[PDB]
């Protein structure tokens, strides 16, 4: 869909058989999600946002439903303060920024 | 890996 | 423009005369410049999101020119990494997200 920047864009993920919101972030690299059980081995990794850098288990060829787009790919789960879509996962589902 |  | 984000979305902008290269974030709510030594009256204040929390200072009808398209709104300078266009802004180019 055309989704304008008046509100924080937004969306329903499914992810594991659960519903989230998280944000369509075009500034993150990566898709981390708040901590939640994920089945799958996971690595740690470290990334960085605006605070610093923090510690996220790395899960893997993960299915993930953006707004009915399937999507499957890596999802870094840590202490984000907001569930975040990030141009890994964006890609997948063809969005674009335009203006 | 930036996330912002 | 349309904008792919196969890569970190780099934009070219102008603020005080200054040509700098900015990352058009979905993500952040307002505008945070890299440190630079604006005139005008400023506020302190702390954004925060992944990592923890740093301190800007806050200028308000500060004009900015995102790839030649006039804006002007608060711009919050700081020690990031990265030129962060934000929403505030990105709503008066009329950016939007499309997939």
């Amino acid at each position: 869909p055309q989704i304008t920047l008046w509100k924080r864009p937004l969306v329903t993920i499914r992810i594991g058989g659960q519903l989230k919101e998280a944000l369509l972030d075009t500034g993150a690299d990566d898709t981390v999600l708040e901590e939640m059980n994920l089945p799958g081995k996971w690595k740690p990794k470290m990334i960085g946002g605006i605070g610093g850098f923090i510690k996220v288990r790395q899960y893997d060829q993960i299915p993930v439903e953006i707004c009915g787009h399937k999507a499957i790919g890596t999802v870094l789960v840590g202490p984000t303060p907001v569930n975040i879509i990030g141009r890994n996962l964006l890609t997948q589902i063809g969005c674009t920024l335009n203006f | 890996s930036l996330n912002f």
